[PDB]
DNA sequence: GATCCCGCGCGCCGCAGACTGTCT
RNA sequence: AGACAGUCUGCGGCGCGCGGGG
């Protein structure tokens, strides 16, 4: 709503002019990149994702899928993104004319060039052969990806012929083959972890919600929204897609793409999970907003950490003390924010506010008593609260901070 | 005209050649080289010259000295006859200057209003090194200095404005001042005013110096001293049998010199090293203390300032040796924020290339462990006989499953485990066995990795080097044969298993190598010889070639980097900048100005040639070197740049003229100083690859041969160079002279002893050696009183005679000085501020004044050399000599306009002009601000 | 042959690489591989991440973009190669009645990320207050056409995708040389980084058609040199072409003085490096060693630690290092989750397996690991194995780990 | 030349200081 | 059983050669 995208414009939170990103078209991907703000929360993100699905799961493994279909022997009906995708010139949806033998199936430009992928499931989907060796015909097991998928848009007034303006989304994926039975139990298990993991960052958990769906083809499916503040926008999609996609692929032979559950050979079963990072970057800013204006992110999504500044005295021998500090924080593995070296003092009040509309957690100043004492200014985002500390106690001040953050 | 000789502006022709002199320098000419060789005229150029006091080019130098060193020694004698008060009771604790008054009361002062001090300053090494306290006295009274670090506080290690401040504002008489101390280059580098790119009218006189002046010794005399000193007492070794200079000689320590000059008690040396191995903390806790020892020195220095002073003054009567050594005691090296670049360069891929010569080494390590697997120590014929560490230390859920609750595991396996390790095993508790299986076949790989106690034990061998022994049967046939036994029954490799170069089927044991008396060693050979020499081998990559490289590369940063990086260099604010440097293109770049003191003794060994290990030595900027680039990032401020250069061949011209005048009247008598001035490559005959061919191997390799005989160097060095050269055998060396001794003394005696002849007049330098009176040289400054054969006959001839060029070219530099301060105080020419390396010289000066700085230099060099020639000898004087080849004029220093690099690869991008070296293009002016 | 044969080898076998049986050096270099295995992936996200510590971080002034992978159609000047076509094969025009046959006014695949990055340049201005001296980085994919210029079949021009890391440096025009000298000495210092070999890594200089200088870095594979990565000094062309309006919004402060800035492209290749740095790791004169092992550096291997359990009481006592699994993965150390084998196999092919996949050390639990704890600990550098501490295990591998960063 | 340095590893000892079994 | 051999560790001196500059 207002009084948001305004201060997301500033501060480098959504890259672009005043009005071009707007609250519409930012669900769809035909808007102007993040800015650094936002690319460092939008990594944030995506790391800790990786460590609570990947890394901490002991049999989700990294895929790599190509952001392109390769494009011969390509299916006459799908979606049809980008219908040439190749080097330049995408000759978007395409859909009726090219009733002429120029530009027909002979050749590019009729589903016969290639198009660019819509999900990364289909290249999960291609690498399960070779995963399955990868953990020895152990059937229970995942590959999980995060990457940017291209959709069409539509709707948007009257454009006569419609521009098909391609919308960029980077979404992350896990592909998880079970075996079919107690299949149920791990669409249920995969659902629950990843209400939580969402909640786990939310102020207000209250908002994140999850809903049940049924599909003719997949058997069961959840979805979540988070209940944006003019309504309820998905934000993540699990399914049970079951085995049918992937005997689809592989169409010849049998006993091959199957694999082994309690010593007995079964096909596996699918679950598709596919949540938007972007989408889910939106939501968790709209929900750290709230009487003054802070973006209260959580600890372990802030892009930055701490905040530098200098206060009174003289000019150098305090440029050394902050340089000093913030290669230790940055060897220790914190962001901090360089404002020691701006040339304006312009306002305490008015940098504290503007930090705060960056949602720093901290905001340390030193001045002439560092020297002094070593004892340094530091402010709380949360509590607005200012007290001193020892210039050497602040790195394991920090790092205590975030680790207490993290755990429940 | 004549014999190329320039126009005579000053003197007549009351000196006259003689017909005699004439007619045997000719008869000698034509005997030794060929009388008729013309040569082309140089071009004549006439300047009108500033107006010279006095006459004969004697007293105008005199006049010039006494005129520039009035004040100082004022000054000095001031300080001689002056009676001090004893030392105050107790020391004041305060910041700034305190004075003692009578009966110990202390007053604070802003800083000593005194023409004359003896000083002296303290630094904690510890921490920093902004000096901590220094101790003064006046001839009237006692004075301390606190630093301001006295109190706690975090401090910059910028260093500037926080030094002591010594020179008053000039905006009430006698403005000139003289510091006193020993080594008082330390001391003037802890001085505010020091720093300013402006010069300052106050000078430094050092009691090392002088005690090096008189009552000097050696490099040999001092390892002689020290070892008589010791309680106890090579190669050669011809015994001495004269000893009595060492009731006269010292060593440069202060406590020694107090000793010999002064002959009260010996002066108490503080064992608790506070300073030197002490954090600030002790220091305030012993502040008393350490106040009385620094006052003791003092105290120590003052006394012998006043014993040495009449005693130089009466062994260097001349004042030009008193005003060049004042004005060698300035020296000034800006180095702007480029330094502090070069410094983290030069550091960083000194650092990066030890990794590349380590990791690879680190490998050759961890391939060979493999080798324990096997048991085949006999396999291999380069490790069968390491150690190979034959001793250790010792010491299906067929279910689908799946689907968990929310339910979280008890763990708790973490802490038992932990528990029983640590609680059992109790042996293994204490002293924990690292190595178990990891020595493996390297010899006690163990000992490579570190013991790790303070280490941690970094990943792989990181104590391996490449000259442990072990490097070598590493690297295959790297070293020698297949074995190296560093002890006895090394490889014979020399300098098929005996006296053949390479062990191989260990034939015989112990030494062997029977080629040049030993074969220890290994590598250690600059000819790499692992092309044709052979014997050199690997299994692939940093083997042979990327080896010896990276050493040779990092040899000299690796013990440079300690006094690099380590000069006190100050940076001056804004404020203290002059105008010129403001307000000038370049400038701003946020960047920093700065200086270093290069902190060099005036006269620090025999002769008075000034000694600084990282400022006065000859290097180049070599493209193979890290450190190479040294002697540059010393570029000028804006608006300033370094005018300069060196006086070419200048002990070969001094012993030639020297033998010239000896033998006659000319400058051509002997056939050496005509070889020296009419000699080219291309057609005259040259000293160097020509008129000696007939020596030695052809032209070539006769440059060192040469320089050493007039240099001192005897019959059987040559004879030893000329074995390893050509492999010729000593029987086809003439152990005679023969074809050598051509040029130097061959006929000994010759009937008709003492007497050199031939090419070469040694006889000047030996008869000045053995005059057994104080020596005099040209210009008149005697010897160090320890060398003389006078009651000690020591018979050191080596020594004194190539004393006598040396401390020649140390009066022609101090003449040089003398000059260049008298030309640029009679025209307005900024910049007095000068630089010395022996024969170089360089100077700061303005951009506005660097054309007329670049027309000084040429006066002063012919002035030089006129006074040179004049002391026995004719007022005329070659053309070719008395003027500069070319006057460099580059903001930064380096011994060629045109430069190049190894560190930076591309220097040119930094901001580097050319240096435009003028030669016969700046002798189109007069030397007035008004002309042009 | 063993000369990049058995390299490959070893390498789709223990899922470094997409096996697709193309073992085509061509098709890795230009980018039409079906892709990396996870091992592949996992090494190159260390190896993204490694340049991102080096470049971005501990760097002020230096900010994240995201460049989008498609640009608008509209004013796009020029086209594509296949596009261009009007020779003969006119025959049918009876279609009746954008479209058009003339780059149809579309949108494009960006080739390099640079484009962004100067779009989004005066936007990120405001954040170093126009601090001129400030750069953008960015790590991405590239689309780029290749083709085997070899007979029809290919047809259409085959379309290779490249990780690119790339990094657009705003620097004073008076500066622009010796900070481009700077950038092209500490990314030659960040390629020697991590590799066994540093002088197979190498620099050289260019100059540009329009005689602007720049740097090329390559890498000697065993058939040649291969270029990684290109320094370009842009010299404020293509910033000034984007922006003809007015000059005033390009000025930035260098000192005291608003001026123009000068565009560095510093665009490096993160796939040929991964190819490049796992030739490298890999290695006849009187060797008689054998023993392939990916030798990489512990800084960018995929896996750092081996878990097993060998003779144990039971299979059920196994959960000793279950919790010690996890207590590695605490702190980011990743380890294969090996103990689930199961399978009665030598314990020399299982190093072997394990030393092929570069994982740093082995880690075997036995029956005599419950009481005294004790764990076989080998190492993939030399094959010695230690006994060491369970307690310890955590905190030596941080100091392993730390200890390869700092030499 | 000049004999002479300092920054390495070998080595080759020495003597305290600590820990571990070891002896009576 | 308590007291005394070793092993290690600390640390000190002195030989051996090698390399920048005098």
């Amino acid at each position: 709503s207002e009084a948001l995208l305004e201060i997301c414009q500033r501060r480098h939170f959504l890259s672009g002019s005043k009005q071009q990103l707007s609250r519409d078209s930012l669900l769809s991907g035909c808007h102007p990149g993040f800015g650094p703000l936002g690319v460092e929360l939008r990594k944030n993100l995506a790391a800790e994702w990786w460590t609570s699905v990947v890394v901490f799961r002991e049999q989700v493994f990294p895929v790599d899928a190509l952001h392109h279909k390769p494009g011969p022997l390509l299916p006459g009906d799908s979606a049809f993104r980008l219908v040439s995708a190749e080097t330049l010139r995408e000759i978007l949806q395409d859909k009726e004319l090219s009733k002429e033998q120029l530009v027909a199936f002979l050749e590019n430009v009729l589903k016969t060039s290639g198009k660019l992928r819509e999900n990364l499931l289909h290249g999960a989907l291609e690498h399960y052969v070779n995963c399955l060796d990868l953990v020895n015909k152990r059937l229970p097991y995942g590959l999980a990806q995060i990457g940017v998928c291209f959709h069409p848009v539509f709707d948007t007034k009257q454009i006569r012929n419609g521009v098909k303006s391609i919308g960029e989304k980077t979404e992350a994926s896990l592909v998880w083959f079970t075996p079919p039975r107690t299949s149920n139990q791990w669409l249920d298990f995969w659902l629950r972890h990843r209400l939580q993991w969402w909640r786990k960052f939310a102020m207000s958990p209250s908002n994140f919600s999850s809903s049940d769906c049924q599909d003719e083809e997949g058997r069961k499916g959840n979805k979540l929204y988070y209940n944006f503040p003019w309504g309820k926008e998905l934000i993540e999609t699990l399914w049970n897609l079951g085995d049918h996609e992937l005997l689809h692929m592989y169409p010849g032979n049998v006993s091959k793409l199957h694999g082994r559950d309690g010593r007995k050979n079964v096909v596996p079963c699918v679950l598709s999970v596919n949540g938007d990072l972007d989408r889910g970057m939106l939501a968790y800013l709209y929900d750290s907003f709230q009487h003054r204006k802070v973006l209260k992110l959580h600890p372990c999504l802030a892009p930055i950490k701490v905040a530098l500044d200098v206060g009174r005295g003289p000019t150098l021998e305090l440029r050394q003390v902050c340089q000093g500090l913030f290669n230790e924080l940055l060897e220790n593995g914190i962001s901090v924010w360089p404002g020691y070296l701006e040339t304006m003092q312009s306002s305490l009040e008015q940098l504290y506010s503007k930090y705060d509309e960056m949602s720093i957690l901290f905001t340390v100043l030193v001045t002439e008593t560092t020297l002094e004492n070593g004892l340094i200014h530091l402010r709380s985002r949360d509590t607005t609260m200012k007290e001193m500390m020892h210039i050497s106690k602040l790195k394991d001040f920090l790092i205590k901070y975030i680790s207490s953050a993290k755990n429940v | 005209l004549s014999r190329g000789l320039h126009e005579q502006i000053f003197g007549q022709g009351g000196e006259m050649p003689g017909e005699a002199a004439v007619r045997r320098s000719v008869e000698h000419l034509q005997k030794h080289g060929l009388w008729g060789q013309p040569a082309v005229p140089l071009p004549d150029v006439e300047l009108r010259l500033p107006p010279l006091y006095g006459d004969n080019l004697d007293q105008h130098f005199r006049l010039l000295a006494q005129k520039q060193s009035l004040p100082y020694l004022e000054a000095a004698n001031l300080l001689l006859q002056a009676q001090l008060p004893p030392k105050p009771p107790a020391w004041a604790w305060a910041e700034g200057w305190t004075r003692y008054g009578p009966e110990g009361e202390a007053v604070p002062v802003a800083i000593p209003e005194e023409r004359a001090l003896v000083f002296a300053v303290a630094v904690c090494l510890a921490e920093g090194t902004c000096p901590t306290l220094a101790v003064a006295i006046s001839p009237s009274a006692w004075y301390s200095w606190c630093s301001q670090r006295l109190v706690e506080e975090r401090y910059s290690w910028t260093s500037q404005l926080s030094p002591a401040d010594l020179i008053p504002l000039e905006v009430r008489d006698w403005q000139e001042q003289l510091v006193v101390g020993h080594n008082v280059s330390f001391d003037r580098a802890h001085i505010r005013e020091q720093y300013l790119i402006q010069g300052s009218r106050m000078r430094f006189l050092d009691t090392m110096s002088m005690h090096m002046a008189i009552s000097g010794l050696s490099s040999f005399q001092r390892s002689l001293w020290i070892a008589a000193k010791q309680g106890k007492h090579a190669r050669r070794g011809p015994a001495i049998s004269s000893w009595d200079w060492l009731d006269i000689s010292s060593v440069n320590s202060l406590a020694e010199v107090h000793r010999l000059y002064v002959g009260g008690p010996p002066l108490e040396k503080e064992p608790r090293e506070l300073f030197v191995k002490g954090t600030m903390k002790d220091i305030r806790e012993n502040f008393q203390d350490l106040m009385q020892y620094c006052a003791q020195d003092v105290w120590a220095t003052h006394e012998v300032f006043q014993q040495q002073l009449p005693l130089f003054l009466e062994r260097c009567p001349h004042p030009v040796t008193l005003a060049g050594m004042l004005e060698m005691g300035v020296s000034y090296l800006p180095v702007n924020q480029n330094w502090e670049r070069y410094l983290a360069e030069a550091q960083g891929t000194y650092e990066e290339l030890q990794r590349e010569m380590k990791k690879s080494l680190m490998d050759l390590a961890n391939d060979a462990c493999q080798l324990l697997s096997g048991e085949r120590y006999k396999e291999d014929p380069w490790l069968w006989d390491l150690e190979w560490d034959l001793q250790e230390f010792k010491q299906p859920m067929d279910q689908e499953d799946l689907g968990p609750c929310s339910e979280e595991e008890e763990f708790q396996q973490d802490v038992m485990a932990r528990a029983c390790l640590q609680k059992l095993k109790g042996t293994t508790e204490l002293l924990p066995k690292r190595p178990q299986h990891l020595p493996g076949h390297p010899g006690w790989y163990r000992k490579l990795c570190p013991r790790l106690d303070d280490p941690a034990w970094t990943p792989g061998p990181s104590l391996l080097s490449l000259q442990m022994r072990v490097t070598p049967k590493l690297m295959a046939l790297t070293w020698d044969g297949f074995p190296l036994h560093y002890s006895e029954r090394h490889g014979w490799g020399y300098l098929n298993d005996v006296d053949i170069p390479g062990c191989w089927f260990f034939k015989l044991p112990h030494k062997d190598g029977n080629s040049c008396n030993v074969g220890s060693p290994f590598a250690k050979d600059f000819l790499p010889k692992m092309e044709d020499g052979t014997l050199q081998a690997g299994p692939g990559g940093a083997s042979g070639p990327r080896a010896l490289e990276i050493n040779k590369m990092i040899s000299f940063w690796r013990n440079a980097h300690k006094r690099i990086s380590s000069q006190m260099v100050v940076w001056l604010p804004r404020s203290a900048l002059p105008r010129a440097v403001i307000r000038h293109p370049d400038y701003d770049e946020e960047g920093l100005y700065g200086a270093i003191l290069p902190q060099v003794v005036t006269a620090g060994t025999i002769t008075r040639r000034a000694v600084e290990p990282t400022w006065l030595t000859a290097s180049n900027a070599r493209p193979d070197r890290v450190g190479s680039e040294l002697k540059a990032m010393v570029q000028a401020p804006p608006g300033y740049t370094l005018v300069g250069a060196d006086v070419d061949s200048q002990e070969l011209w001094i012993a030639a003229v020297l033998g010239d005048a000896h033998f006659a009247g000319m400058h051509g008598c002997t056939a050496f100083g005509w070889m020296t001035l009419q000699g080219r490559k291309s057609r005259g005959t040259d000293l160097h690859s020509k008129t000696a061919t007939t020596v030695g191997i052809s032209r070539e390799h006769a440059k060192i041969f040469n320089y050493g005989r007039i240099y001192g160097a005897g019959q059987p060095f040559a004879e030893r160079l000329l074995m390893q050269f050509n492999h010729r055998l000593t029987q086809q060396e003439a152990a005679e002279k023969a074809q050598q001794m051509y040029a130097a003394t061959k006929g000994l005696r010759w009937y008709r002893w003492k007497g050199g002849t031939e090419s070469e007049m040694f006889n000047k330098l030996e008869s000045i050696a053995t005059s057994d009176i104080p020596r005099t040289p040209v210009l008149g400054c005697c010897i160090s009183r320890a060398l003389e054969p006078s009651a000690v006959q020591e018979e050191f001839m080596t020594s004194r005679v190539n004393w006598v060029v040396q401390s020649s070219a140390v009066d022609y530099l101090h003449l040089m000085l003398v000059a260049m301060k008298w030309l640029f105080e009679e025209f307005a020419i900024d910049g007095r501020f000068c630089i010395s390396i022996h024969d170089e010289v360089r100077y700061l000066v303005r951009e506005e004044d660097r054309y007329r700085a670049a027309l000084a230099l040429q006066i002063t060099n012919l002035l030089t050399r006129c006074m040179f020639a004049y002391k026995l000898g004719l007022n005329d004087l070659p053309q070719s000599v008395a003027f500069f080849s070319a006057v460099d004029i580059d903001r930064c220093l380096r011994k060629e306009v045109t430069m190049d690099c190894k560190t930076p690869s591309n220097p040119t991008g930094m901001e580097r002009r050319y240096g435009i070296p003028q030669g016969e293009a700046l002798d189109i002016y007069q030397i007035i601000e008004l002309t042009k």
